[PDB]
RNA sequence: AUGAAA
RNA sequence: GCCCGUCGCUAGUACCGAUUGAAUGGCUUAGUGAGGCCUCAGGAUCUGCUUAGAGAAGGGGGCAACUCCAUCUCAGAGCGGAGAAUUUGGACAAACUUGGUCAUUUAGAGGAACUAAAAGUCGUAACAAGGUUUCCGUAGGUGAACCUGCGGAAGGAUCAUU
RNA sequence: ACCCACUCGGCACCUUACGAGAAAUCAAAGUCUUUGGGUUCUGGGGGGAGUAUGGUCGCAAGGCUGAAACUUAAAGGAAUUG
RNA sequence: GUCGGAUUUCCAACGGGGCCUUUCCUUCUGGCUAACCUUGAGCUUGGCGAACCAGGACUUUUACUUUGAAAAAAUUAGAGUGUUCAAAGCAGGCGUAUUGCUCGAAUAUAUUAGCAUGGAAUAAUAGAAUAGGACG
RNA sequence: UAUCUGGUUGAUCCUGCCAGUAGUCAUAUGCUUGUCUCAAAGAUUAAGCCAUGCAUGUCUAAGUAUAAGCAAUUUAUACAGUGAAACUGCGAAUGGCUCAUUAAAUCAGUUAUCGUUUAUUUGAUAGUUCCUUUACUACAUGGUAUAACUGUGGUAAUUCUAGAGCUAAUACAUGCUUAAAAUCUCGACCCUUUGGAAGAGAUGUAUUUAUUAGAUAAAAAAUCAAUGUCUUCGGACUCUUUGAUGAUUCAUAAUAACUUUUCGAAUCGCAUGGCCUUGUGCUGGCGAUGGUUCAUUCAAAUUUCUGCCCUAUCAACUUUCGAUGGUAGGAUAGUGGCCUACCAUGGUUUCAACGGGUAACGGGGAAUAAGGGUUCGAUUCCGGAGAGGGAGCCUGAGAAACGGCUACCA
């Protein structure tokens, strides 16, 4: 009855997983800014497709 | 009860509908009246939203209207001699609307009688000056004048006594007159 | 379901009260009155939702009860009463006078007023009948009856009251030209001055209708509502007038407004 | 149509008393009403000795609501008639239509006389039947 | 004439 | 080298199958048909009115028989109101019995297949001209692949006789 | 009846490959990722199986329609070298 | 001609509205008489009905396509917002913090089908041929 | 973020599948698990059965209180404070649970009710109820129980109830009291005949029938059946009034009656105010409750157009004994084969009818994507269905009610 509360990830795995380049650069990435999880990595790349896709589908347009 | 919808019937292709619901009360009917004549028998019955429902039985005396006049009186009545829906309804002597029946015709005789003056079958200033004033529409025609001769008069009953308690109707004149008189002496 | 309802949950509870989503899954259903079920404000949450004047149903069903609140001259010590449009309602404390309209942005708003613009209300008639003993006579929006009115009252106009009587002080005829304000759509809030309409028999009369920035649109008869002549409005008016800006130039009031 | 009062009962317009005392000029009386929506009620039903309750303008049925136009196809049956609804249906799929027809049956007047591939207007009325709910107002062939 | 399993 | 079929062992899956097979659910002819509801009657019971005559008190009047009205009493008469048990006829129609039919599963002596399985027997049909060029359709024959007759094709071993 | 030139419709042929195809090859097997002229019929790994069942046709032989359970990682096409 | 905002005659393009070129692109009653031929001395007394309207009237059919009204919230996309960030939620922010002040809670999507709608290419669609043919 | 990869070969190109990969408000399970916030949760198989215990009862200032209940009126002799139980009036038809039924059926958008009911709210709205209408009748107001309670009790048990004695009402059954005019009838009487007439009954609302009006593209002439207004009786004749609707026999008004008789307050709490013809005389406020009609509002029921998964190893389906239509009637709250009587033989179909299947309620939506799309949607919200399967029905505005009855089946 209780209207249901919404809930959305603010994240995403690859689609392809082992790929060593982007391993390393994202091992590169929480070795030098101090991170714990892939998934805080995956986190940030998240938002950062999120905004690609809106400047990409804003852009497009006159 | 009698229901009154059309998912118990077949559907126009010839299919016949699934059981969907049980009966409601708003698709509900109810048993025909039947009535009758003589010692007047009033049931009624609660509907939907109150609103009472006289159910008529045994209906001795109704109301009955001659209409080139406007004029409205109450009679008793002989019983039915014809109805276009049912012969058993005819025969087992049933009232119901568009009905075919015999009245005494006399309070409507002595009623002329006062007001025009003027004779059927076979003093004072005020009520002479009202005769003489109203001459010239005592002249009717003949079958009219032939049962008011007889005291037999025909009428239609025109209401709808199962759902009101009231046989009404109204005397024949003209042309649906001289309709039912072929129609009754049709052999 | 075998009968009337009677209770109304939040989200088939209508958009522009502003009900949230989270505190209790139920939401005030409006008891029969003047106006609808959708296009109403009920008095829960007009005083518990818009001023804040109380925080719980139990203390707004405290005021109602003790009758510091009054509408259209009358208490009306119910606790879900429907506030419907135009309508007045009067609080002796703090001498106050909140009017229900609409705004722009499609919501019951709440326009401070006095005692005498209190004292006299708006009403569109619905419809024109004739009575039992040959009495003509009207029916508005808002549920009022009214008898023996001026033959000139024909339908889609509006009437003007005394509110401590249902008589007249004056009417307001339709026809082109004239100030309106519109009730239902995505128009909720304009005002927009009837420039022409348009008949389509058999129903649905539509009309052509544009605000003063020459921007226009076209409405539902059964929709507008005529609030007087072009200028002046017969009351006043809230927040925007009934303008509907863009976004971004919302967005640039704000932030000078800031 | 022989006999305007072929049926045992006795088939009239209601409470359109022609008073037989009165021997006055057009001996018989008319009751009709125009239709509406731009409809014109024809010279036949005027003149007409028929009756036909359920007709939209001697009778009374009032039409209100949708209004349709179709092709006969039956005639078959007394004062009631089939019509044919050719139309095509939309897929946005294969984002293209088919054709698609519903026999929607219909209520006639006398006021026509309508042989099959006659084309006809309608309109919304109340349950004649089970089967029916509408009736013609113009027709468009020959 | 036939020619075991990986 | 590769490979085909019968036969033999092991395990599984499905099919035919006597059993007037067995179940489950729906629709339903026919028969019985509860229970309420509606209408024809019924009338315990209670109860209002009208009188209704008398066993005889009380007082008022011939104050003596006798007379006027109320009275505890009980028939008797109609004028009615409400009124349950029971009841005719009707429509609604649960449920049961009997058949028919439609679907969804299922047991089964035995028979005839299919599949799989490291090393079983009998032959060697096919792949080279595969040792009788193969295959297609049809018919007969036989342990098995298979053979043969009649026509057809090249996927042939020939694109070719001025 | 022959010869020359032209023409329309045929049975096909010789050479190229702009074009196509996985390739053999192909005047269509081209005008298809630069994807659309109109329409019909069929196929969706191999087997089980053109089997079982149910209709239908036939004197019969058999034909037309026509699955499933179960099993398997290949079967198959065209070419290269041995 | 504002010190990178906005204007005129603008040469030109771009799409829109109207008149004529054999092009009636429904007209009768009306009141508006309209655009008034109506003109009083340079602002006067009187033109042909839709440009506002009620009707009489022929309104041959669709498919298509544009635009609009309407499509309950939640959801989705998306505005603002420091729930300590975030998922969230729709709250919050600013005072002389004693009288208090104050923006919000947008906007978008809404298939087919139904109503109105400008168009007339495209696709069909009947029309007057042993003329019961139209203006008359 | 419009992506591919491994596998038939000695190797190569292909078709073609397998496997890999990523996701799921898609579940189960394993192994493990420190914290913050938010939260699904006996749906899938069995809409299979259920012990026990809760889930709807309810009062004010204001319907009924002698609780032989409790405080105290002392402003109150009838109580007038509070107050169990009980009568009464409302509600228990909303909510909540599940998804079994159901494939033009629910449902979604979109229409209509000129085809109907609607408690409750909200706005208006009952001078007309004495019926041999003069004694036929209290209107500062009328009658009857019956509960609670008292006591007698009876069953093993039941929200079991009988017997006897009370008493209440907004419970039942009844019941009069306020104008003025205006037309019909009679009709005394004069009698006139051009014809004038005192006096009497009716008219509120509601039901049922019948009738009339409810409107109106344009201008003049000939008369009278009898002049009709007023007269120069040469005839001037005008004056005339009706709302809405796309459209009605609409709203509405009036004649003539019907009714076994509807409604028109015998109700209640506060405050007690004014006129004097100084009477418990006459008038007066703020309210609550109910009440006939109309309108409104929350609804409800039918209804127009369009749209649904798989099946032809389902091609004809429906119609005896309703299928399709028509006429009339019954029933309905209302149209209508909803049902009956009579009549015509129709209605749907390869543009997939009808029959079968469905681990089918539909939808708003969910997962998933360049585009196209595919799959799911029991499940918080909207509309449906059901209370173990069926059928029936009382009360009520509203139920085919199941935390209500009646029967049958298990």
């Amino acid at each position: 009855p209780r209207a249901p509360r919404t809930y959305s990830k603010t994240y995403s795995t690859p689609k392809r997983p082992y790929e060593s380049s982007r391993l390393d650069a994202e091992l590169k990435l929480a070795g030098e800014f101090g991170l714990k999880n892939k998934k805080e990595i995956y986190r940030i790349s998240f938002q950062l497709s999120k905004i690609r896709r809106a400047a990409r589908d804003l852009l497009t347009r006159d | 009860g009698i229901s009154r919808d059309s998912r118990h019937k077949r559907s126009a292709t010839g299919a016949k509908r699934a059981q969907f619901r049980k009966k409601r009360k708003f698709e509900l009917g109810r048993q025909p009246a039947n009535t009758k004549i003589g010692a007047k028998r009033i049931h009624s019955v609660r509907t939907r939203g109150g609103n009472k429902k006289y159910r008529a039985l045994r209906i001795e005396t109704g109301n009955f209207s001659w209409a080139s006049e406007g004029i409205s009186k109450k009679t008793r009545i002989a019983g039915v001699v014809y109805h276009p829906s049912n012969n058993e309804l005819v025969r087992t002597n049933t009232l119901t609307k568009a009905a075919i029946v015999q009245i005494d015709a006399t309070p409507f005789r002595q009623w002329f009688e006062a007001h025009y003056g003027q004779t059927l079958g076979k003093k004072s200033k005020n009520a002479e000056r009202k005769w003489a004033a109203r001459a010239a529409s005592a002249k009717i025609e003949s079958s009219v004048e032939s049962q008011f001769s007889a005291g037999r008069l025909y009428a239609c009953i025109s209401s709808r006594p199962g759902q009101s308690g009231r046989c009404d109707g109204y005397i024949l004149e003209g042309e649906e007159l001289a309709f039912y008189l072929r129609r009754l002496t049709a052999k | 379901a075998r009968g009337p309802k009677k209770h109304l949950k939040r989200l088939a509870a209508p958009h522009h009260w502003l009900l949230d989503k989270l505190s209790g899954c139920y939401a005030p259903r409006p008891s029969a009155g003047p106006h609808k079920l959708r296009e109403s404000l009920p008095l829960i949450v007009f005083l518990r939702n818009r001023l804040k004047y109380a925080l719980n149903g139990r203390e707004v069903k405290a005021i109602l009860m003790q009758r510091h609140v009054k509408v259209d001259g009358k208490v009306r010590t119910d606790t879900t009463y429907p506030a419907g449009f135009m309508d007045v309602i009067t609080l002796d404390a703090t001498n106050e006078n909140f009017r229900l309209v609409y705004d722009v942005k499609g919501r019951f708003a709440v326009h401070r007023i006095t005692d005498e613009e209190a004292s006299y209300k708006l009403g569109k008639v619905k419809k024109v009948q004739l009575g039992k003993k040959g009495v003509p006579y009207v029916v508005t929006h808002d549920g009022r009856t009214i008898r023996y009115p001026d033959p000139n009252i024909k339908v889609n106009d509006t009437v003007k009251i005394d509110l401590a009587s249902g008589k007249i002080t004056d009417f307001i005829k339709f026809d082109a030209g004239k100030l309106v304000y519109v009730t239902g759509g995505r128009n909720l809030g304009r005002i927009g001055t009837i420039v022409h309409k348009e008949r389509h028999d058999g129903g649905f009369d539509l009309v052509h209708i544009k605000d003063s920035l020459d921007n226009t649109f076209v409405t539902r008869l059964n929709n507008v509502f005529v609030i007087g002549e072009q200028g002046k409005p017969y009351i006043s008016l809230p927040k925007g007038k009934g303008i509907k800006l863009s976004i971004a130039e919302e967005r640039d009031r704000r932030r000078a407004q800031q | 149509e022989l006999t305007v009062q072929s049926e045992r009962a006795f088939q009239k317009q209601p409470h359109i008393f022609n008073n037989p005392k009165v021997k006055t000029s057009k001996r018989t009386k008319r009751w009709y009403k125009n239709a509406g929506l731009g409809f014109k009620t024809p010279k036949t039903a005027i003149e007409g000795s028929y009756i036909d309750k359920k007709c939209p303008f001697t009778g009374l049925v009032s039409i209100r609501g949708k209004i349709l136009t179709g092709t006969v196809v039956s005639t078959k049956m007394h004062r009631t008639i089939v019509i044919r609804r050719a139309y095509l249906h939309y897929i946005p799929k294969y984002n293209r239509y088919e054709k698609r027809h519903k026999n929607v049956p219909v209520h006639v007047s006398p006021a026509f006389r309508v042989q099959v591939g006659d084309i006809v207007t309608v309109g919304q009325c109340r349950p004649i039947s089970k089967t029916v709910r509408f009736n013609v107002v113009k027709v468009s062939a020959a």
